[PDB]
Parts: structure tokens; C-alpha cells; sequence
């Protein structure tokens, strides 16, 4: 059997799609360590010249960038420097142990060590050179380190550029850790649990002294996506719903549901014969729906997910059950459509028959709901005070431990709410109803019946999900927005019924190992929220700052979500990531982040002037100036200011291509001063500056409209160049029509460079507090509510 | 060959009265009175299917629906759907499973399209 | 079962709206646009586009449940869709077996009729 | 142009025309693509201009 | 001398999209009193949807008063605006897509592009004057040499 391949080419689709995360799969970021010094310059050895640019016969040093990769044009050096910006970002550390980057000074008197081991290279290459003057080698000879155990400080010495050293210095004394012990490890539980008579909390290890801790930034949300940013909270409210879904304890040991459905059927009297309204009272009765039912209400309640009402109208014990929910659970968390029509059905089938009153015409839109209009048409007093309570009970919006929480009435939390409904029940049934059949009236009796031969079930279930709801509640760490979905969580009728009729007398509480899991996914994904905002903001900062207006920030917004891990970026339209710009951009900087920018904002143009790449700009004089005597170029037409010239800035020149200023003044001889970050030939001939050849490079500006091309010549006039005799024979200084604007390297001193960083000596660093704590609840048969009685109480 | 007309005949008559469906089989009927709009390239269509018929050999079915064609009434449409009918008696078609196939996936796959549709669908 | 728009499965208890639903919008201001669609198997839009749509959606459905049982669940069908992505048939000829490339939809998975209509819609 | 992707899975959240739909009827976003942006931008501007 | 038709300043500098997001957002938090609160909420959503590209809508505004003044500029016969026989039909999606798809990305007529419009409107117009010309010309010779 041989084989035939046919092969075809299918394009490839790629759709767009990040990788979306649940919130317990978010890992918290690493701890930033740093392992070298920070440095943007070193020393290096250069060629000096005398007065006369003849060479001397010993080099010196001077502070040269590592890393000369700074471009051309303002607006990239500031692009640049916001790079640098995110780099100095990336490196600053949360901690810091000076002992880790300590290296063995191999030329000091008592053998010590220095930070970091670059600091050692500058120190080898300084003593080793026959150059070096001997006060030098004395001053490496006593750099050495000091331990002071007592307090757990080390002191290093350290070669650093006044700027590196200025931003080593700030990582040092600004890092994130601080002491860890037993008290601060049980204090980062939430009060509430610790309040829990229910739990008990033990250590069995005591934290030493030299113990750190870096604490989450849970500030409270800086951005208020609850407020007109629908999608992205439905986005954050679903991961919350799925998160909640998680920690919702089981209900164990529930009533069988073969006994329960036979007791209903006896209860029901279903006979075989007729078609009943009773017969659909035991649909989609199961312990699963009752579990269902449970996770979904308490998981809508913590993540405040809006819930839709699926009910089918035929069933009356699903109406009844309904009655229970918006009796216990706020109207409120209910999509209007869902609860209004559970209310009619409700009003219509139950209430309104039972009294003879004539059916309720309500219209849709209505402003009031079918239950605010039954209370002031009913008379009954127990049915209309139901009613009321119904209609006005409301989550009560209080702060706790800094936390927004939504709070549920006292009465609902004692299960005192269920007698109301269940005397609002039993008037219903001493009722006649007087215009319908005694088979109606007896369908609706056998229902109340159904929920009534529960009463005290129905009252210690209360009261278990209220618990189960403030327990888990104390875990939440974002303030909890009650603000109506986009999307709901659909809670079917029957998994209502199912919950208060095989709920049981056993006590099931959120296990304490579930706490800590539910408060640490909270606690993640809170202070991720925080820091990733204090990128977006400190970023966004920083463009203004730098004057980057061809930046477009969408990049900026997009990386922040994409980091957030729960949205899906590549659906989010261009206008909500602007409006999430637009707030970020209200925001205060972080401390550190605020520093570091300072910093940077204020050594960018010494850093830049330190660049051998780029020149500051070019003077074009139609004089006679003689070059600078400077000791590292010999004769050099450097200009160290731009002072008596007119400027004429490249940058603008390049945005708005107007070239007419520049041409007239360049046809006309007009002494001017082009500024702007360009690129320069260095040129070493004497005849080159004899044939006035600087003066030959800007034509091409009138010629073409273009200053991108533009490169100056600089020149290096020394005892190097092949024909220095003449200005050695000639007692002739050079002269030059043109100067690069530009800065002299600043000379590198040993004594002055030299630092003594300090550190802690030595510490240990935690990331998972509650590790240290284990925690056990007591039996479930004493766990008791807030009343200091026992949750379920029934036998 | 025969069955083509037919999808282009059902466009030709108009609606005096007609069924609704409302669930699974239940039919509320309409007074409703609707005109047949139907373009010169339809026609076009017709003529051209009508003339793919004859060069098959067809006589008397192309003439009936000519004659059809004079009126395009529902009273006389049963013999339309006679032809549609008759068409798929004339047996299957046991064609080799590599032909089938390669007909089936004969494909033209193209770089060319509409990448804000694609990602859209 | 339950969605109007997919006329296969639509149906309130078990019966299909075999009459369909097309003449209640039936108007003078109305126009039906009808097509065939039984050669969309090895079309473009059956190739990658809709297997990685599907592949979508169950990546995010998979971010809904906390059941691991779920998640295999999901994750056993998105390896389908996947190996499906880039699939080959064979067809035999004579003594040679042809294995032709077919990274497009075709009858005798289970999902053909319902991802088909999801696909069509 | 915002990618239509994008605008559409927006506005359909946030209008959720599929849920006000009557179960017989089909309701959906339409003509939210580029080419429509394109022609109603040459369209205003040509019509203002003539 | 080219009569002009121009729009308010407020349009040009795309000012007014301000006053029409206010009231969007006004329209957002209104009642509705006798509607139907699903079909409330979608209505307000799509205010919102529109409201909140307020900053994309100015600049869609501003880049198209521009484009239609820079191209108003090359026109040379008179702007008379008459209400037409037939007009230009425009779909209100159309104009959804434009107001939901604009990004930033400035748009502006090339100077090549500019120039081919200022010059095919001259010789239009020079066309029309001199075809006027012959016209008259013909017909004055006409009677003067009484071809009745």
C-alpha cells in the first residue's frame, strides 16, 4: 500500500487574545533584589595635552557613560530618558544587603571588602597604574568595611558617579521591607476573624528579630471602575463572583431528598388521577440545587454580582421559596425585570386571590414594584407589614477595618426576618378566598404548608448564609460597590425550594485554611491593582514631564490592563482605554517612583552632556574664534555655552519643516546657534581647519530642507595630528568660524568618588504571613452568630 | 439540471393569503397580499437554466415551464413542483469517492480577505 | 432547543418547525434573502477562523468554573478542536490511498450541526 | 480606525439587544465597520462641499 | 471673491461635541418614567457608549471642519446652497461607525491631492466661462446678422 500526500496551504488566522487568569491563579510578583550597583558612568583612562596640545607623558581620568547609546534630536534624548526612566524602575530594588554585592579589595591594608565588585575592577585598575599618584594608593590601601553588630548596620566603600551614587543611595534608604514578629503576623489577619469566637489561631515558631516583611498597598480603588467603566467591572465583579463561588463552604448532611420528596408527596396528597398544581412543587428538588442555590447567593452578595429570577409561573412553591428570598436576601441585588415579575406572580397567585381582591393590572415600566403597590392596597397587617419590610429592606453600606461592605439587617442576621414572613404566611392561609376554587385555595395552603413544616430550618439557613456572608466577608479587601451588573448570575427558583427544603441542623462555616486562601487571593490581586496603577501613573507622569507629545499613551493603558490578568485586552475599545488614561492622569505619583523621576529630571542633562555621540548644537560665527585649550582634546572649537547667539531650535524646526528662518540666515552669513542633539565628525587635521571645512557642512540645510543629515565638525587639534608642527612652529593658536556646543568630561577624583554605603547586615525576608498561623474552627454544633447564639439551633 | 428552475420559480409567484408557522406545526393563516418583485437578472437566470435544459436534450420540460411563465399563477404551479419532483427519481449519482471528494474539497484559499470579518465572525 | 435563529434544533418540546418561519415577515416592504450553504464545508471560514473561535470560547469558559472535572471537560474538547484544525483524509484510488490535507468541517463529528449553525448565524 | 472587534463586543454589552429581542425576532449590530466610517466621512465632507 | 459657506467656530475647534456630551450625560440619568426598565438601561447605555467617547468625537469633529475648510479652499466657483431635486442619502449607521470607529490618527488632504482638486475646479470653471463666451458670442452674431 503506497501512500499519496496532498498537501494545501491554509492561511493562517491568528486571532488577537490574551491569556485571561482567575483571580486565585494570579501569582504575586516577585521581590525585586538587587545584586550590582547601579551605574551610569565609569572611569576611564584618557590621553591629557598641555597648553600647547602637546601630549603629556601621564593619561588621566574622567567619568565616560557606560552605555553611549543616547540618540540624535531632543525628542528622542527625551524619549531616551524615559527609558531610562523604566529601566531605573525595573532595577530599584525592595530590599537591599550590601554583604551579597561584597568583594574582596585585594589592595587593602586589612584585607576588607567593597561594594560592588565593579568598585573593586576601578580599584585594581587605579592602584596598578604606574600613573597613579601615592596619596591614591594610601586612600585604597584604607578602604575597607565596617560591621556594627549591634544595631545590624555594614558600611562599605563604594566608587561611585555622584549621580549613581545619588540613585544607589536612594535605593538604600527608601526600601519596602520593614520588621516582621508574631504580633504583626496575627495583626495581618482580618479583625473580624480574629473577633471570631469560632476560630481558634495558634504559632508554633517565633519570628526572630532580624525578620522583614514587605506589606501589600491595598489602597482602596484610585479609579473608581465602578463608576462608568460597565464593562470592566462586569469584567471584575464576574472574577469576583467566580472567586467567591470557591470559598462558599458546602452544605454537608443534608435531608435526604427520597425522605423529603415522600414526605411533600404525603403533605401534597398528589393524586395519580387529576392534574395538580402540587405535582410541580417537587420539581428540580435535589442537594445539588440546594448547593447551587447556596454558592450562588453568597457569592453574588460578596462580589455585589447583580442575580436574574428563573422561575416558571406554574410552579407555586417556587413562588413561595421566592418569598423567602426577597424576604432575607435585599431587593435590590435582583435585576429589576426578574424581581418584578417574581413579585406579580407572586402578589397575583398568593396574596391578592387570598383576600379577593381583584388582580393586579401592573404595567411594565412602572415606577413602583408590584410589592410597593399590594402594601398600600393590602389591608391585612401581618401580609402588608411583610410586604413593607420586603420593599425597604436594603444593604447597609459601612466601613469596617477600611473596607466598604455591604451589610445585611440585624434581622436578617438573627433570622428574626422569618417569622414575619412566616406570619405574613399563615394569615395568607386562615384566608378564604372567596372568588376562586377550594382546589386553589387548598394548592396554595399545601404550599405554605410545604414551607411552614420548616419554619425553624428555614430561620437557622438564615441565619447560616448571613454568617457565611460576613465571615467571608471580613476576607474582602476592595471596597464593595453596589452598583446593578451589565451581565447577571441567573438563580433558578427551584434551586431556591430545593435549599429551604433539604436544608439541615448542620452547621457548615468558611474553614479557616478557606479564609486565608479567599483573603490572600484578595490581597493579591488588590496590591497588583495598586502597583500596576502606580506604573500607569508614574509612566503617563513621566511623558508629560518630558514633553513626548507625538507619544501616543494607548500603549501605556493596554500594558496595565494586559498586567491586571483578567481583562480581555483585545476586545477593550481605543476610547475606554483614553478614559482610563484621562483618570490615571489625576493621580498623585508614588513616593519612590516621584523620586526617581526627580532625580532623573534633574541629572538628564548632565547625562546627556556626558554623551561623546551627540553634540548639543552648532554655532555658526562668520569670525575668526580661536579653539578652547582643554586638557583631554588639546585645541578644540567646543562651546561650552550658546551665549551671544541667536537660537534656532532643530526640534521645532524638523516639526513644523519650515525651513525659511534657517535659509535666510545661513544665504545671508547671519550668525546663528542651530540647538538641538546632532551627531559631529571629530576631525583631528590642521589642514582640514586651515581649508575651513566645518564651515562647509550646512549648504546641504539650504539645498534640501533637511537638518536630520546635519553633523558638525569638531576639532581635535593636539600633538597627535600629522601636521601639528604647524601650530607648534608657528606660535599660531588655531581658529575656527564654527563651534560644537558641548561639555568637557568631568575629571575622575578617587578621594571624592569614593562612598560608604550602608546596609543592614544580614535579614530574612517572608512573603506568606498566614503560613506562621494555623487555625482550626471549633465543632460546628457550638459555632455561634452574632447574638452569641448558635447558628442552628433545630434539632 | 432539472431541479434548477425551481429556486427561481418560488420568487415568481405572488402571495395571495399564506400560513405563519407559530409552534412546531401550528399554522395562524393570513389575508396577506404580497407582490412579486423580481429583477431583469433573475429573468436573465431563468432564460439562461431554461437553455442549459435544451442543450441537455429537453423539450417538453423547458416548454412547460415557458408556458408557465405566461402567467406565473399558483394554480397552475403544481406542475412546477411535478418537475421538481420528477427531476430526483431519475436515481442517484455513485460517483467514485476521489472525485466526490476532490469536488468536495476543491478550495481556493486566499490572503486576500477581509481580516475585519474574519476577526468580526 | 430554545433559540429562535437555529431552525434545526429549535423546538419547544421535541418537534421542528417543519413548515418553517419565513411568511410571517412576508411584505411589500420585505424582502428574503435565501441561500444554500451545503458546499460551505471546506470553505476558508471553516478552516482556522472558526475552530480558534470555538478554541475561544471555551478558554473563557474555562475561567468560569472552579470544578477540575470541568475544566478536563473543556479542555478534552478544545484538543479536539485543535487535532481538527490540521487534519488529513484519506481516500483510496485503485492502489493508492490518497491523504489529502482538510483542515475544514465535514460531517461525522458531533458537533458538525450545531457548530454549522453556530457558524452560519 | 478602533478595531471593530473591539467597538462591537463593547456596544453589544453595554446594549444587549439580543436580551430585548422577542424570542421570534433576531436583533444585532449593524454597520459598525470601517467601510461605513469611511463612507460616512467622504459622504458629509463631499455633500458639504458641492 | 468666492462666496463661502463656514461653519460655526464651535464646530471648527470641535467645542460643541462638549455641550452635546453634557447633554448625553443628562439624558443618562434621567427616568425614563413609564418605560420599561430593560429598554431604559439599553438606551442609556448607548447615550453612554456615545457620551464617553466625548474626547474621540472632538477630535473627529475638528478633523472634519478641517478637511472641509482645506478643501473649501480650492474651490473657486460661488458655494450656492440650494436644496436639490435629489439628495445624498446617508445611513445613520454609517454615521454610528464613523462616531464609534474614529481613533486619533490625523487625516489630511496631500498638498499633490489639493492641488488636483484646485486645478480640475478651474478648469471646470474656466470651461464654463469660456463655453459661456462662445455661446453668446454665436448667438449675438446670430441676431445682429438676422439668421431668424
Amino acid at each position: 500500500v503506497q501512500y499519496e500526500i496532498l498537501q494545501k496551504t491554509i492561511p493562517t488566522f491568528e486571532p488577537k487574545e490574551s491569556i485571561l487568569k482567575k483571580l486565585e491563579d494570579i501569582k504575586p510578583e516577585q521581590v525585586k533584589k538587587q545584586t550590582k550597583l547601579f551605574r551610569i558612568f565609569e572611569p576611564r583612562q584618557l590621553p591629557v595635552y598641555r597648553a600647547n596640545g602637546e601630549k603629556e607623558l601621564r593619561n588621566r581620568w574622567y567619568w565616560k557613560l557606560k552605555r553611549d547609546t543616547l540618540p540624535d534630536g531632543d525628542y528622542d534624548v527625551r524619549e531616551y530618558f524615559l527609558n531610562l526612566y523604566d529601566q531605573v524602575l525595573t532595577e530599584m530594588p525592595d530590599y537591599l544587603l550590601l554583604k551579597d554585592m561584597a568583594v574582596e579589595n585585594k589592595n587593602s591594608r586589612d584585607a576588607g571588602k567593597v561594594v560592588d565588585s565593579e568598585t573593586a575592577a576601578i580599584c585594581d585598575a587605579i592602584f596598578q597604574d604606574e600613573e597613579t599618584e601615592g596619596v591614591v594608593r594610601r586612600f585604597i590601601a584604607e578602604m575597607r568595611q565596617r560591621v556594627q553588630a549591634d544595631r545590624n548596620v555594614v558600611n562599605y566603600p563604594s566608587i561611585l558617579h555622584p549621580i549613581d551614587h545619588a540613585f544607589n543611595e536612594y535605593f538604600l534608604q527608601h526600601q519596602l521591607v520593614e520588621p516582621l514578629n508574631n504580633d504583626i503576623i496575627f495583626n495581618y489577619i482580618p479583625e473580624r476573624i480574629r473577633n471570631d469566637v469560632n476560630y481558634i489561631l495558634n504559632m508554633d515558631r517565633n519570628l526572630p528579630s532580624t525578620a522583614r516583611y514587605i506589606r501589600p498597598n491595598l489602597l482602596q480603588d484610585r479609579l473608581n471602575l465602578h463608576d462608568n467603566f460597565e464593562s470592566l467591572w462586569d469584567t471584575i465583579t464576574t472574577s469576583n463572583y467566580i472567586l467567591a463561588r470557591s470559598v462558599v463552604p458546602d452544605l454537608k448532611e443534608l435531608v435526604s431528598t427520597e425522605a423529603q420528596i415522600q414526605k411533600m408527596s404525603q403533605d401534597l396528597q398528589l393524586e395519580a388521577l387529576t392534574i395538580q398544581s402540587e405535582t410541580q412543587f417537587l420539581t428540580g428538588i435535589n442537594s445539588q440545587a440546594a448547593n447551587d442555590c447556596f454558592k450562588t447567593l453568597i457569592a453574588a452578595m460578596l462580589s455585589q454580582r447583580t442575580m436574574s429570577l428563573d422561575f416558571v409561573t406554574t410552579n407555586y412553591m417556587s413562588l413561595i421559596s421566592g418569598m423567602w428570598l426577597l424576604t432575607v436576601v435585599p431587593n435590590d441585588m435582583f435585576i429589576r425585570e426578574s424581581l418584578v415579575a417574581c413579585q406579580l406572580a407572586i402578589i397575583n397567585t398568593i396574596i391578592y386571590p387570598a383576600f379577593g381582591m381583584q388582580r393586579m393590572h401592573y404595567r411594565n415600566g412602572d415606577p413602583q414594584t408590584p410589592f410597593q403597590i399590594a402594601e398600600q392596597q393590602i389591608q391585612n397587617f401581618q401580609v402588608a407589614n411583610w410586604l413593607h419590610f420586603v420593599n425597604n429592606n436594603q444593604f447597609r453600606q459601612v466601613v469596617i477595618d477600611g473596607v466598604l461592605n455591604q451589610v445585611l439587617n440585624d434581622n436578617i442576621r438573627n433570622g428574626h426576618v422569618v417569622n414575619q414572613l412566616m406570619e405574613a404566611l399563615m394569615q395568607l392561609s386562615r384566608q378564604q378566598f372567596p372568588t376562586m376554587p377550594v382546589d386553589y385555595k387548598r394548592s396554595i395552603q399545601r404550599g405554605i404548608l410545604l414551607l411552614s413544616n420548616r419554619l425553624g430550618q428555614l430561620v437557622d439557613l438564615t441565619r447560616l448564609l448571613a454568617y457565611n456572608y460576613e465571615t467571608l466577608m471580613a476576607c474582602i479587601t476592595m471596597n464593595m460597590q453596589h452598583v446593578q451588573t451589565l451581565t447577571t448570575e441567573k438563580l433558578q427558583l427551584t434551586s431556591v425550594t430545593s435549599l429551604c427544603m433539604l436544608i439541615g441542623n448542620a452547621t457548615v462555616i468558611p474553614s479557616p485554611q478557606t479564609l486565608f486562601h479567599y483573603y490572600n487571593v484578595n490581597v493579591n490581586f488588590h496590591s497588583n491593582y495598586n502597583e500596576r496603577i502606580n506604573d500607569a501613573v508614574a509612566i503617563i507622569t513621566a511623558a508629560n514631564r518630558l514633553n513626548l507629545y507625538q507619544k501616543k499613551m494607548k500603549s501605556i493603558v493596554e500594558d496595565f490592563l494586559k498586567r491586571l490578568q483578567i481583562f480581555d485586552i483585545s476586545r477593550v475599545p481605543d476610547d475606554q482605554m483614553y478614559r482610563l488614561r484621562d483618570r490615571l492622569r489625576l493621580l498623585p505619583v508614588e513616593i519612590r517612583r516621584l523620586d526617581i523621576f526627580n532625580l532623573i529630571l534633574m541629572n538628564m542633562e548632565q547625562i546627556e552632556r556626558a554623551s561623546d555621540k551627540i553634540a548639543q548644537g552648532v554655532i555658526i560665527a562668520y569670525r575668526d574664534m580661536q579653539l578652547e585649550r582643554d586638557e583631554m582634546y588639546g585645541y578644540v572649537n567646543i562651546a561650552r555655552n550658546l551665549d551671544g547667539f541667536q537660537q534656532i531650535n532643530l526640534e521645532e524646526l524638523m516639526r513644523t519643516g519650515d525651513y525659511a528662518q534657517i535659509t535666510n540666515m545661513l544665504l545671508n552669513n547671519q550668525p546663528v546657534a542651530l540647538v538641538g542633539a546632532l551627531p559631529f565628525i571629530t576631525d583631528s587635521s590642521v589642514i582640514s581647519l586651515v581649508a575651513k571645512l566645518d564651515a562647509t557642512v550646512f549648504a546641504q540645510i539650504v539645498k534640501l530642507r533637511k537638518v536630520d543629515t546635519l553633523k558638525p565638525i569638531l576639532y581635535k587639534i593636539n600633538s597627535d595630528s600629522n601636521d601639528f608642527y604647524l601650530v607648534a612652529n608657528y606660535d599660531w593658536v588655531p581658529t575656527s568660524t564654527t563651534k560644537v556646543y558641548k561639555q568637557i568630561p568631568q575629571q575622575f577624583d578617587f578621594r571624592a568618588s569614593m562612598h560608604m554605603l550602608t546596609s543592614n547586615l544580614t535579614f530574612t525576608v517572608y512573603s506568606d504571613l498566614l503560613a506562621f498561623v494555623s487555625a482550626d474552627t471549633v465543632e460546628p454544633i457550638n459555632a455561634v452568630a452574632f447574638d452569641n447564639m448558635r447558628i442552628m439551633n433545630e434539632l | 439540471l432539472v431541479s434548477s428552475p425551481m429556486s427561481i420559480l418560488v420568487a415568481l409567484v405572488d402571495i395571495n393569503g399564506t400560513f405563519i408557522t407559530n409552534e412546531e406545526l401550528e399554522l395562524e393563516f393570513s389575508n396577506k397580499y404580497v407582490r412579486a418583485i423580481v429583477p431583469d437578472q433573475t429573468f436573465d437566470e431563468l432564460k439562461q437554466m431554461l437553455d442549459n435544459m435544451r442543450k441537455a436534450g429537453l423539450t417538453d420540460i423547458p416548454k412547460m415551464i415557458q408556458d408557465w411563465l405566461v402567467d406565473c399563477s399558483i394554480e397552475k404551479f403544481p406542475l412546477m413542483a411535478k418537475i421538481y419532483s420528477w427531476s430526483f427519481h431519475v436515481g442517484f449519482r455513485k460517483q467514485k469517492m476521489l472525485d466526490a471528494a476532490l469536488d468536495q474539497l476543491k478550495t481556493e484559499y486566499t490572503e486576500d480577505v477581509d481580516d475585519e470579518m474574519y476577526r468580526e465572525y | 432547543k430554545h433559540t429562535r435563529e437555529y431552525a434545526e434544533f429549535y423546538s419547544q418540546s421535541n418537534q421542528l418547525l417543519s413548515y418553517g418561519d419565513v411568511t410571517r415577515f412576508l411584505s411589500n416592504n420585505s424582502m428574503v434573502l435565501y441561500t444554500d450553504v451545503s458546499q460551505w464545508d471546506s470553505s476558508q471560514h471553516n478552516t482556522q477562523p472558526f475552530r480558534k473561535g470555538i478554541i475561544m470560547g471555551l478558554d473563557m469558559l474555562a475561567n468560569m468554573t472552579n470544578d477540575a472535572r470541568v475544566i478536563q471537560t473543556l479542555n478534552l474538547y478544545k484538543q479536539t478542536q485543535i487535532n481538527l484544525m490540521d487534519s488529513y483524509v484519506q481516500i483510496p484510488d485503485g492502489n493508492v490511498i490518497k491523504k489529502i490535507q482538510y483542515g475544514a468541517v465535514a460531517s461525522g463529528e458531533k458537533q458538525t450541526k450545531a457548530a454549522n449553525s453556530i457558524a452560519n448565524l
